[PDB]
């Protein structure tokens, strides 16, 4: 289901795992549809493909 | 002539070639007003 997170934790884990994904070059399997824990990694490479 | 005329698997192919160049030029372009010094010395400032 949907949900939200704290702002200080989706600024810590948002752009860390953006970063986790840019060092290495990894793979990042999710459950695909844009719902909850997946609404917030859109979020972060909404951050991600601005910047890097 | 000078003019090459392209099949289709390459007409969409240099057309992601050229969304690929329009948005990386943005990038950079914006990038360089980031990290420009008037910036810093402002941002700093504020």
């Amino acid at each position: 289901q949907n949900f939200e997170l704290q702002p200080k934790l989706k600024q810590v884990f948002g752009k860390g795992l953006i970063k986790a994904a840019m060092t290495t070059g990894a793979w990042i399997f999710t459950g695909g549809v844009n719902t909850g824990v997946i609404r917030h990694v859109g979020d972060a490479l909404k951050d991600h493909a601005s910047k890097s | 002539g000078l003019k090459l005329f392209i099949t289709d698997d390459e007409l969409k192919k240099v057309h992601d070639f050229e969304e690929q160049c329009i948005e990386e030029y943005f990038r950079e372009k914006d990038d360089r007003f980031n990290s420009s010094n008037d910036e810093r010395i402002r941002v700093t400032s504020e």
